[PDB]
């Protein structure tokens, strides 16, 4: 079918159609023009006429424009040969490299697994890291969630888990940037290659990327987690594979449909979101999972708008995490990176029964303590600490250096703490804990457990401040 | 002006006014 | 025949403006030609706007839609039993079709007032602050509230597992079978779920239905409807029933997105006016029937998620405003160590003790007395600097009664092993105990009469209260075990 | 113990005063934010 | 008048008329239905239509079903026969007792007395109760805020003012349950029951009882409060007694407002309530006083949102209230009962120009004492009880005599006290109190005092006290 | 809209028309207004400083070419200033004979005042910077629609300097007014209203715009456009909505406090909420070498100094800490207009990161880094020269560092 | 009062002040008491509201201060070659909770020629008239 355009206000176009009315979802190319413009359809308006949301610039474009109904929704190249290179939102390479040979295309929008298609085996994923490990435990294959507003740690925190999980991966990873910044895809591509993550010269490629930048149209961005999220689908199922799925960030997604949802002609939410936002999310949450045949492990950056966790987009992802860390502009403030807030951030495999309760006792162990100086914290502020009897101004102690010793030097922010980056296995995280926990370092001083690795660092970091 | 913030307060001032009436007595 | 078909006009969002149609009844379920139904929810002058149940890639302008005259039901009766169902009854955990006889309608009208009598029979939890401080009886709707991740499903599951004591018994006025809705949960969530569930052989005696984040607003929004119609089929038929609704935040939701869409007006929070009718006209349905009607019930577990601890915000404020109490869980309690978060000061049972058994009564009752008076004080602790030893006890007191009432999951007690510990440091006990041994003194002085003294709590089960006697070698039991344990 | 007593005599007053002065403080910004949050949809809602 | 159904969204029925368009307000009755479904009218949209509002569920509803004019607003049967049943808000019988059978039916939209009817002065109502006719006075055809819920004895109080009202002023009371949970109606029945308030075996019954349960739609549970106003009028405007009208919870009422409003596509005011919230409130409380026929007293249980007494909802309706009874669990912890605190109830009336110098100075008397005694009682429990003036200790024992002295048994809960209900006098309520403040009893012991009517009672305890 | 090194020296309206009464510009480019910014492929990870000439920018949250670094705070803490000095600090390396090094500028007014303007390119032509400075000025009576296109017009003539191998700086005060003026101008379409009633694409507004600030490699001529986006917070509050949408699009954000303004912290930056994610990248290794770790030591100097507003029993690791937060806080002070020399800045906070001056008193230290300065570049200039050219800090150079300071400390302490 | 429709409410005040005029026009001297001009304000907010006029801040309408202006601006003084006459006007207005930052008690305190604030402390403490002599002014 052949359609003609016949009002354009923005991201949005309506188009008319004379016979054979294009069902929804169906992508549209728009003639006559220097790059390729696809209109994904958004409604049926009635009057065959269909509102759409356009992938690219609507600029240039006229009234009376001609648009042929593709015939299917938005399809890409997936398949192993996406490795190593870049795509996007609709699959074209975007790396200057040729086209990308696949065997099969795949449409972007589909169904999520069904409930018989679940899987519940939970392995803890150690990362290295201090406070997830201890408190908030990543698992293979669940889904992971890292919270916070803007500049307080999403990205980096995303940056070492790459570092330290998807280099030794055994398996595909897929990156799909949404909505970031264009400078943070060229800053990862030319890592990933200086790494051999991405192999330009042979097959080894272990990453396919997918980018729908900042610099785009709502409708990009309202779609490229799908075309990023369908690549990675295909390595579960078709080839059964391990996948490791990396988002950043997701919250771009539901911004971008906030974006057009007005000129949908729809009446707002709360917070100015889209009416639709939970089953707009549902639906697509819904397909990054390990089913049966694959198992992807996700790790999404989640924006946090004015820094408020209630805002209904960070609010309404909560329930489609296993484990989440949640970063903060407070904790960040005081120089503490990563800045995790230790009594905000979770794991559904904090159990005793799966990490044990040496892991476990320790973990609430050190909650206790933080969640005890946090309330001390506004009265010895006014009333000072004179009247506070021994056993409350050791807990002041002690939890002044466990919030110290949670933070880390990361591999990826050299540039930033002038620190070489240190990786921490699961038993120096658990001892070092235990340890400050049971009194055997009342004796250095605080500042010896700021930005260390292990314990042993805090211990000789105490003799270098010695003096 | 945070409903957070002003009850964070709240808590904190709560327990002063009891400890410090304490005190006086 | 524009009377009893229509056609569709324009679909977006999942709203569906068909044209004709000109004899269904309001809430009737239409089909359209692709397969997929709807439900009539605006039947406007020139039009009636249809709330599609699925995807909207499957109708477009002209579809034909017909009416299937029939108002939404489910199936219903014991055959649902340990099955995974969706929110029209049908079977997702793929072991084949429900054996369904009796099918009953979703929305219908609670029991009137002269049909019941009062809530009088214990719903136990099996936790003990729940059932020594906030106690639920049959046909009780108690709402579980608090923020995000604070414990409030682990109280349901827990509740559902410690049913199995009376499910195994012969007592039929005693059994209790679990219905479990799931609204807006991710499905990996409640598959860990029925797992849990499983393994604890607890699905034999409940029934799940299922409206998950991916499936279309409409059925998020019946879920409960659906499973209620379920839990009633028992309470009608003289037969004890639970159901769990997790959550009533997300069907909230559900609905509101179908009102905006649909064009109603949007007031506080943008909820349609008709939001507070919508929980009233679901929790009213739970009752407590008179023998003239057959003696059945149906208790209802609501979820509610508050944000910030906002109890006041606009949906937490209906619900709470609609039940007979509310646990309230807290992150400051639960990071402090106190699980199950349950934040005694602010929950409570309009029930009471209409619903505590005589054994916990004779406990539960001065342990809410001094706990109280420790939360008048407890503040003070901390700062102490030199307390008269009248307060200085309740502090005592407070720190280890707080210690008692803590608890693990998936581990539910039977109400003669929570009276036996609840009595250990109400009586004094184990106030020269250290606070931080009264987990582990529980763990063990339970493991003990569990192992060598199913006697006694035979007794004080049966005699359903703490006779002088079993009183006496209670407390031998606990002082020579004391002095064990500090050896 | 006469300067303590005075000390502590008046920081307990002025402690129930900030705390007066803060739930009054509470309330009005807590009806703020629903009126102001309600205002927002309406707004939305009607432009359309 | 036949109209036809033209539109169901929700609880909002569109109604079109061919020839002749009910009057706002009148109640239209939907043809063939199992149940009786009256939609009342609020407006005109033009084009020979009306918009109204469902008072039990659309359900089933269809675009064009018949529609017949009943030519005016809620009709209910008033009258003595309505005395000890249930009413649903269309004035159907919902306890089962077949058909309320009264000669007169009242429309429940009613305008209030004009100027000319208000009475010009203030008398205070005696309900025989020490803290409350003495500390917190209620007033003839005023207006009283009943706080406190559960455990504090609500219940056991509104059935003694009930019994009370019909003993002293022979004047019958109704009970408007505006927002009511089904399980508390049903308990609120058995428990009047149990205690005689109503009778199902006679005529003695002297409550009417008016429910809008929680599952009803908003123009239910909006209206109900007005169905149980009208029924009390007739105790006044036809048979001039002095009727007690009970609205629980007077903010289910102003909630049941806004779900209308909202529904009626009218955009909210402040916080979300209805645009109209002054006038939704001040069209109904109005209808609450003592005309020269008789008068009706309003005891409506408050429930403060967000603990903000600032919140529109609250603020509103003290503009109407002439006295607030708080009830207070603190109280009811020392065994007093009635539980009402004699330092946090409050009353208008409370002035010299209206209750007279000896009444308002006896009052202004105990609660001084009342409250000298609350600051000892920090140094008591501290400092022990002993640096006490010969005059500070004798602040303590009065007032401890007092706060007794203001505990009172309960004709209600004889079937339950095994005790005998007393109704004090407001003379000997003040004489009562005058003396202890005055000195007369400094020797009788504390427990003389508890539980007892008047102080001639007190003296006799102390007898069988020794 | 008109582009080129024409423009240079001129002060244009958001079309391009002059409004200097100086003459038509002699432009022989166009460019539109709406392009978007350079993709994945064309770019290269910043790398060569942007010197601000402001040592608490330059030492704790680095600028880079490519970068877009935000000033942000509330009415006059002092954001334009941070923008002018910077302008000014360029004539170094523009008077230079290296054109790689220098640097074209943009500044663009919108919403502001004109005498306010005329001001702003009075004091530029006073310091002979107009010659690499182009005006692009939408003020507080020109419509909307000009308010609103004025940054991308500026933008447009910055890109021309950015893809052909030159280096330009671009100035967008304030981005509030914009979008102010954009949700006007949108409102008036009847466009609904989104959340705190601008349209429901504001991010998308400034996201689209700052991409264009970029680094592209020497396949697309090595060129760059860093940008420096003015936004207005109210009650220094950061966490708002706007503030937010705008911090989180740029490489960092210069928080300024009318706290720490009033308190005499000017600049007003504070460390602990200011970051810059380009990280040491874009330093010299002279500036790294001595900066490297004084960002995270700062922000846990001011938690502790915090922490004992009560001196609680503090141990020595502290007191250390707190008698060099201080001392460091001092140094990192700047006035108006003067522009500091890289080398200098480095001369300077060596002094302080090497604990040679923990034994100063706080007060004397402004007066000590004029003295100090004063000596180096005078008589030292061998030195200057050699860490300036070197670029880095030798082991001899540190050694003859170390000798003058401690040398002219003493006789400084007399 | 109370139960009359809000238009008349709102009203009200209009019709008093014209009463009031009569005097001050012919050389006498009329006092007007509006208790209170907070309903007032709050009916015409509810006509506002239903005629569908823009909310603003605590949902009233822009043109609520004018609602006030007008009216109190014609209690007056006239001099001699006018009558001599005059009408004083005595507003009423309740805060909520002692707070005299609200909008509509900021909008009555900018137009008229002082304030009478009564403290609720003041009150229970004994001192009547309430008044509180430092706030208030003339």
């Amino acid at each position: 079918t052949t359609g003609r355009i016949v009002a354009v206000i923005g991201a949005v176009v309506d188009v008319q159609f004379d016979e054979g009315l294009p069902p929804i979802l169906n992508a549209l190319e728009v003639q006559g023009r220097e790059t390729r413009l696809v209109l994904e359809v958004a409604q049926h308006l009635g009057e065959s006429t269909v509102r759409t949301i356009a992938m690219d610039g609507t600029e240039g474009l006229v009234r009376g424009q001609k648009v042929l109904d593709s015939g299917a929704p938005i399809r890409i190249p997936v398949g192993p040969e996406t490795l190593g290179r870049i795509m996007n939102v609709i699959g074209e390479p975007i790396d200057e490299r040729g086209p990308i040979k696949t065997k099969q295309f795949a449409a972007i929008h589909a169904e999520a697994p069904e409930f018989v298609e679940m899987s519940v085996e939970q392995e803890i994923l150690v990362t290295g890291i201090k406070v997830v490990d201890l408190l908030a435990p990543y698992a293979k294959g669940g889904k992971i969630g890292l919270f916070g507003g803007a500049g307080v740690g999403k990205t980096v925190l995303i940056m070492e888990l790459i570092n330290n999980v998807a280099k030794a991966h055994g398996g595909y990873s897929v990156f799909a940037g949404v909505g970031e910044r264009t400078r943070e895809g060229n800053d990862l591509y030319h890592e990933m290659i200086e790494s051999g993550v991405i192999n330009l010269k042979d097959a080894t490629s272990k990453v396919a990327l997918v980018y729908g930048q900042m610099n785009e149209p709502p409708g990009a961005r309202a779609r490229v987690a799908l075309t990023g999220l369908t690549v990675a689908e295909y390595f579960r199922d078709q080839e059964g594979q391990d996948v490791l799925l990396f988002i950043d960030n997701i919250f771009r997604f539901t911004q971008a449909g906030s974006e057009v949802s007005a000129l949908l002609g729809r009446i707002p939410s709360a917070v100015g979101y889209q009416p639709t936002l939970a089953t707009d999310m549902g639906t697509m949450q819904e397909r990054i999972t390990t089913t049966k045949k694959g198992s992807i492990t996700s790790v999404q950056a989640i924006y946090v708008p004015a820094d408020d966790l209630t805002d209904p987009a960070p609010a309404t992802t909560f329930a489609h995490l296993d484990a989440t860390t949640v970063l903060s502009r407070a904790i960040a403030e005081l120089g503490i990176y990563p800045a995790v807030d230790p009594l905000d951030s979770t794991s559904r495999i904090m159990d005793p029964n799966i990490v044990g309760s040496e892991h476990y006792d320790v973990a609430r162990g050190v909650q206790k303590i933080l969640q005890d100086y946090k309330s001390l914290q506004d009265i010895i502020a006014i009333l000072g600490m004179d009247e506070l009897s021994e056993e409350d101004k050791l807990t002041v102690s002690r939890a002044r250096k466990i919030q110290r010793f949670l933070s880390q030097p990361f591999q990826v922010a050299e540039v930033f703490t002038g620190h070489l980056g240190k990786l921490v296995p699961l038993k120096e995280t658990i001892k070092g804990f235990q340890q400050i926990l049971a009194g055997e370092y009342d004796h250095l001083p605080e500042q010896a457990f700021y930005m260390v690795g292990p314990i042993e660092e805090a211990v000789a970091k105490a003799d270098k401040l010695a003096e | 002006a945070t409903l957070k913030d002003i009850t964070r307060r709240l808590k904190s001032i709560k327990n002063i006014q009891k400890i410090t009436k304490s005190m006086k007595m | 025949d524009l009377e009893e078909t229509g056609r569709v006009l324009s679909i977006g969002d999942g709203i569906a403006r068909v044209h004709g149609l000109r004899n269904v009844q309001a809430e009737e379920m239409v089909e359209f030609s692709s397969g997929l139904k709807g439900m009539s929810l605006n039947l406007e002058p020139d039009n009636v706007g249809v709330v599609v149940f699925g995807n909207d890639k499957l109708i477009k302008e002209g579809d034909i839609v017909k009416r299937t005259g029939a108002i939404v039901d489910v199936p219903v009766g014991e055959e649902l039993l340990g099955r995974v169902v969706d929110a029209l009854g049908n079977a997702i955990d793929g072991k084949g079709p429900i054996g369904s006889k009796a099918r009953r309608r979703v929305g219908l009208k609670a029991p009137g007032i002269i049909p019941r009598i009062s809530v009088r029979e214990p719903m136990q939890t099996g936790i003990k602050a729940v059932d020594s401080l906030v106690p639920i009886g049959r046909g009780q709707r108690e709402l579980i509230i608090g923020d995000r991740q604070t414990g409030k499903t682990s109280i349901a599951i827990d509740t559902i597992i410690n049913q199995k004591r009376f499910n195994d018994g012969t007592d039929e006025k005693k059994k209790l079978y679990c219905i479990y809705v799931a609204i807006g949960q991710k499905r990996s969530t409640v598959a860990q779920l029925v797992k849990r569930l499983t393994d604890a052989d607890a699905m034999k005696y409940t029934i799940v239905v299922s409206a998950t984040a991916s499936d279309a607003a409409p059925l998020q929004y019946l879920a409960p409807y659906s499973g209620c119609s379920m839990g009633e089929y028992f309470r009608d038929n003289g037969k004890h029933a639970l159901i769990i609704y997790d959550d009533l935040s997300k069907q909230a939701v559900a609905y509101r997105q179908m009102s905006l869409l649909l064009r109603r007006p949007p007031g506080r929070e943008a909820y349609p006016g008709d939001v507070f009718y919508l929980h009233s006209r679901l929790l009213e349905r739970a009752a407590k029937m008179n023998d003239a009607f057959g003696g059945g019930s149906l208790t209802a577990l609501p979820v509610i998620e508050t944000q910030a601890g906002d109890v006041s915000a606009y949906i937490p404020t209906n619900v709470i405003s609609i039940t007979d109490g509310q646990i309230f869980l807290e992150t400051e309690l639960f990071y402090k160590g106190i699980r199950p978060a349950i934040n005694v000061g602010l929950s409570v049972s309009r029930v009471g003790s209409a619903a505590q058994t005589r054994a916990m009564k004779q406990v539960a009752g001065t342990m809410k007395l001094e706990l109280a008076q420790y939360r008048e004080v407890a503040a003070f602790a901390q700062f102490g600097s030199d307390l008269d030893a009248a307060t200085q006890q309740l502090l005592s007191r407070g720190v280890r009664l707080t210690e008692l009432l803590k608890q693990g999951q998936y581990s539910p007690m039977a109400i003669e092993e929570q009276v036996a510990v609840i009595y250990a440091g109400v009586r004094g006990y184990l106030d020269k105990l250290e606070p931080s041994k009264i987990t582990k003194f529980e763990n063990a002085f339970l493991s003990h009469v569990i192992s060598q003294h199913q006697a006694l709590l035979s007794k004080i089960r049966t005699d359903g209260k703490i006779s002088e006697e079993s009183d006496a070698k209670l407390k031998e039991i606990v002082t020579n075990f004391l002095a064990g344990f500090e050896a | 113990q006469s300067a303590r007593m005075t000390a502590m005599d008046n920081a307990s007053k002025n402690a129930s005063e900030m705390i007066d002065k803060l739930t009054l403080t509470f309330n009005r910004t807590r009806q703020a934010v629903i009126t102001k949050e309600l205002i927002e949809i309406i707004s939305g809602a009607a432009a359309l």
